[PDB]
């Protein structure tokens, strides 16, 4: 229990983007109340050898972090979207139009005109004026927030004890969370 | 105010006194609504791509 | 009687109208515009017009 704990999975909230809330995985448990020592000493042995994946799989793909589910992510640290640049191609050229429509031609439909060789080419930004930042998407919560082993639980003074496992725990409060 | 039951003329009919009806303004409702099935499911309108 | 819970005797399938399944509160599923109806599983119709 304290050697070979069960880890804290991480409950995700996709408005805010943030995890809400890690509880223990009580509802993948594995009943050994009717094994022996054959048995026991077993499942205890797959136990352990999950934490060492959970460590593992956190060692990779977890960004290294001070504080344990942050409330506003940086813009360099979420994934964002960056796109290739649109490439337009417009359609008319606007001065050579003016010229055939001032000397009485009525131009109608639609190089694309018989009348212009001219082709003019606009390339424009795709993504944002801004990089996003605040609150990660749920491909970024699966690769962070990889399920939390604590090992030897609440024997470390308490303020270095895990708050944010609690889903009522504000981190710049120090406080949870009320009804009003 | 009728005076008398029975159908006929007579003298009683000459005290019947008559009232206007009822002023009843009849027209589509304010910025038509119900005009436009909204928030049915089963009559829910389509704007798609061909 | 017959339980239908035990024995599979099963009748009252066809009082179903529709089912919605939402995981983490807000994200419906199986999501992803996958039906003709975007958010539940609409099993019978009393009213179709489409």
């Amino acid at each position: 229990s304290k050697e070979i704990p069960t880890p804290y999975m991480w409950s995700y909230q996709p408005q805010m983007g943030l995890a809400a809330g890690a509880a223990q995985d009580y509802s993948t448990r594995i009943n050994y109340m009717s094994a022996g020592p054959h048995m026991i000493s077993r499942v205890n042995g797959i136990r352990a050898h999950r934490n060492r994946i959970l460590l593992e799989q956190a060692a990779i793909t977890t960004t290294p972090r001070n504080n344990l589910n942050p409330r506003s992510w940086p813009a360099a640290l979420v994934y964002q979207e960056s796109p290739a640049p649109t490439t337009v191609v417009l359609p008319r050229d606007a001065q050579a139009e003016v010229q055939m429509t001032n000397s009485g031609a009525q131009l109608a439909g639609g190089g694309r005109p018989s009348f212009t060789p001219r082709q003019a080419i606009l390339t424009l930004q795709t993504s944002s004026s801004e990089p996003r930042s605040g609150g990660i998407g749920t491909l970024q919560f699966i690769e962070e927030f990889v399920p939390s082993v604590y090992f030897n639980p609440f024997s470390g003074p308490p303020g270095h004890y895990p708050d944010q496992f609690i889903p009522n725990f504000d981190a710049v409060k120090d406080s949870a969370d009320g009804y009003d | 105010y009728m005076p008398t039951i029975k159908e006929g003329n007579s003298r009683e009919l000459m005290g019947q006194q008559s009232m206007p009806n009822r002023p009843n303004y009849i027209a589509f409702r304010d910025n038509f609504i119900g005009l436009m099935y909204y928030n049915s499911t089963g009559n829910m309108g389509v704007l798609a791509g061909q | 009687g017959s339980i239908p819970y035990l024995d599979g005797t099963f009748y009252l399938n066809h009082t179903f109208k529709k089912v919605a399944i939402t995981f983490d509160s807000s994200v419906s599923w199986p999501g992803n515009d996958r039906l003709l109806t975007p958010n539940e599983f609409e099993i019978k119709r009393s009213v179709d017009g489409e």
